[PDB]
C-alpha cells in the first residue's frame, strides 16, 4: 500500500528503521536526512509513484505525514 | 516552433527520468555502504573529505597502485589477504570497507 | 625496548597509510560521483521545469 | 581486450604499475624507464620500459 511504500522508500533512502519512521517522523531531525539526503528522498519518492512534484510543493514536505498527504 | 521545442522537451524528460532512477539506486546502495563504515571507520580514516575535489579516474588509479603495494603488505594474514583479494572486485565496493 | 617499538611503529604506519589510501579512495570516488549525479539531475530537473 | 571498457584497462595497467614500482627498486635502468613512462601521454615510453 501507499502508506507503507512511503515508509519503505524513506527507510532505504535514509537507512532508518521502519519503526523510527512514524507519520510524524520529521526527516531532518527524526531521520537525520540532510540537504542532499532530503533531495534524494523526494527524488526516490517521485520515482516510486512515477510522479513529479512542484519545487516549492516538494520542498514544503518535511515530515512523513506531509509526504503521505501529498502522495495520497 | 513550439511543437518542435516540445519534442526536445520530451526527450529531456526521458533523460531526466533515467538520471533520477540512477541516482535513486546509487543512494540506496550508498546507504548500506555508509552503514558499514558507520562503525567508527568514517571519521578520519575511510572518509577523507579533502579528496572531494577529484574524479573517479585519479582515485581509481591511486587505489590500484595502493592495492598493488598492500597485497604484498598483506602477504601474511590469510584471511585479511582474502578480504583484500575479494574486495579487489570494483563491482562490490563495500568489501573494501570490511577489509 | 627501542627495537621492539621501532619495528612495530614502522609496520603499523605502513599498513595503516596504505589501507587508508586504498579504501578511502574508492569511498570518496563513490561519494563524489553520487554528488555529481545529484547535481546533474538537479540541473536537468530545473531545465525541464523551465 | 577489445571486449572490455577503458576503465578496466586503466585499472589493470595501474595495478600492474604498482607492483612494478615495488619490484623495480632493484635495478636503476628499469626504474628510470618506469619513472619516465608512468605518465599517460607517452605510451612509447612504457613500451621501451
Ligand atoms: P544541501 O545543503 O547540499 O542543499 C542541496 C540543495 C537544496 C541546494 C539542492 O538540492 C537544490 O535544491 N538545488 C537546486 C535549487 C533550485 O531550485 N535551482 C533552480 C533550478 S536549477
Amino acid at each position: 500500500t501507499i502508506e507503507e511504500r512511503v515508509k519503505k522508500i524513506i527507510g532505504e533512502q535514509l537507512g532508518v528503521k521502519q519503526e523510527e519512521v512514524t507519520n510524524n517522523a520529521s526527516f531532518v531531525e527524526d531521520l537525520g536526512a540532510d540537504s542532499l539526503d532530503t533531495v534524494e528522498l523526494v527524488m526516490a519518492l517521485e520515482e516510486e509513484f512515477d510522479t513529479e512534484i512542484p519545487d516549492e510543493e516538494a520542498e514544503k514536505i518535511t515530515t512523513v505525514q506531509a509526504a503521505i498527504d501529498y502522495i495520497n | 516552433e513550439m511543437e518542435n521545442v516540445q519534442k526536445k522537451l520530451r526527450k529531456l524528460e526521458r533523460d531526466y527520468y533515467q538520471i533520477r532512477e540512477q541516482v535513486v539506486s546509487a543512494k540506496a546502495g550508498w546507504c548500506a555502504v555508509m552503514r558499514m563504515v558507520k562503525d567508527n571507520g568514517v571519521e578520519r580514516r575511510l572518509h577523507r573529505r579533502e579528496l572531494a575535489y577529484m574524479e573517479g579516474g585519479a582515485l581509481r588509479s591511486m587505489s590500484d597502485k595502493a592495492l598493488g603495494a598492500l597485497r604484498l603488505a598483506v602477504a601474511d594474514n590469510e584471511h585479511l589477504r582474502d578480504a583484500l583479494r575479494l574486495s579487489e572486485d570494483p563491482k562490490r565496493p563495500e568489501r573494501k570497507v570490511q577489509f | 625496548a627501542i627495537r621492539v617499538t621501532q619495528s612495530d611503529r614502522d609496520l603499523f604506519k605502513h599498513l595503516i597509510t596504505e589501507a587508508t589510501s586504498y579504501v578511502s579512495a574508492d569511498y570518496m570516488r563513490h561519494a563524489n560521483e553520487r554528488r555529481t549525479h545529484l547535481d546533474e539531475a538537479l540541473a536537468l530537473r530545473g531545465e525541464l521545469f523551465g
